[PDB]
């Protein structure tokens, strides 16, 4: 459940 | 050397430390230099009694080395291009200032907290190549939070792998690798995409000598360093510790009492639409073998509710060596790696 917290970066994003 | 009073990067860097990082003296100017400077530091395979092992490689051919005990005594050793080997041993009360600046976990009564010298996530990274430098508080176990106890662990190592190569700060023996050359690493290691698991070749040899080759031409370092690079990941070891770092789960323990903060501070930031977190993560192998791996997690978190509107940083620490002799591979990782996981709060000034 806890982990559904977390929005990794990602280098595909402008 | 061209003066006198010149002294090694590494000289600088461990003068300031001691002095005191957050010392309001510096001139800005210097406050940039001193960053540039921290961040070659990287935590290595520590000995017996140490507490954590910090070393640092410089460009001028300064190495900068300091070992913590257990009893919280520091032993520094400079090295120069010039063969001056300087040592200094804190075992009063002068490593006061310096132990909260250092790649080390401390056990420590409450959480540690840090402050800095936030908008956009170029920043959001650069906090995190900041506090993963600095100490952090260590987290007792318990059972029910330990990534490894339960039903599936290191379920995702090679998922959580695919998509965090690309994205993270990565370190081997302080060498950068850049995005482009973790994508070569990815794919050298049989990593297609999110639901492919390593080469059988990759498992039981480590990358092969040309992938291993190309990514470190790719990177950025001293050609000692790189040689050293290219050495570990032909190994099968580099394979479970390069794996074992980007297990998301290991940010368990350190979300369990933070975890609505971090919501907090989704919500706070959804009505400004974002991603929360990211990665850093160094490893290392020792001279004598030995690969250390430390995992950071930068995150976005609220302050508690006496600094209200506050916005900072959790940074979770993930730490363990991976023995020689042990392979990516599920139950086999579960039984050989012991992760100790550590956190700290960084916070804004102003």
């Amino acid at each position: 459940a806890v982990l559904d917290v977390l929005k990794f970066y990602d280098s595909n994003t402008v | 050397k061209k003066s006198w009073d010149e002294m090694s990067c590494a000289e600088k860097l461990f003068k300031v430390l001691s002095f005191g990082l957050w010392n309001p003296t510096y001139s800005r100017s210097e406050r940039q230099s001193f960053q540039e400077l921290l961040t070659v530091l990287e935590p290595v395979y520590p000995l017996p009694n140490e507490l954590g092992r910090v070393s640092a490689r410089f460009s001028d051919g300064s190495s900068l080395r300091i070992s913590v005990t257990n009893s919280e005594l520091v032993e520094a050793e400079i090295r120069t291009a010039n063969n001056e080997k300087i040592t200094v041993l804190l075992e009063s009360n002068e490593q006061n200032r310096l132990l909260q600046s250092l790649p080390i976990d401390r056990h420590m009564p409450y959480i540690q907290v840090h402050r800095a010298l936030l908008t956009d996530t170029t920043s959001m990274r650069n906090l995190l190549g900041f506090t993963s430098k600095l100490s952090t508080t260590l987290i007792p176990h318990n059972a029910q939070t330990d990534p490894l106890s339960g039903p599936t662990p290191f379920s995702s190592i090679f998922m959580d792998t695919c998509r965090g190569l690309g994205n993270a700060k990565l370190s081997l023996n302080g060498v950068d690798i850049p995005a482009n050359a973790q994508k070569l690493l990815r794919d050298a290691l049989g990593l297609k995409d999110t639901h492919s698991s390593p080469t059988r070749n990759v498992i039981d040899h480590g990358i092969s000598r040309h992938d291993a080759e190309q990514i470190a031409r790719e990177s950025s370092g001293s050609d000692k360093q790189k040689a050293e690079v290219v050495e570990f990941l032909c190994h099968p070891e580099a394979a479970t510790a390069i794996c074992s770092a980007f297990y998301q789960s290991f940010n368990v323990p350190a979300l369990t009492l933070t975890h609505e903060r971090i919501s907090k501070a989704s919500e706070y930031n959804a009505e400004r639409s974002t991603p929360n977190a990211c990665i850093n993560i160094s490893i290392s192998q020792s001279s004598d073998g030995n690969i250390y791996v430390t995992s950071h997690t930068g995150v976005l978190i609220m302050a508690p509710e006496d600094r209200p509107n506050e916005m900072g940083m959790l940074t979770n620490r993930t730490s363990y060596e991976v023995p020689q002799g042990v392979k990516c591979i599920i139950d086999e990782m579960v039984s050989a790696l012991q992760p100790r996981y550590a956190a700290s709060e960084t916070y804004l000034q102003n």
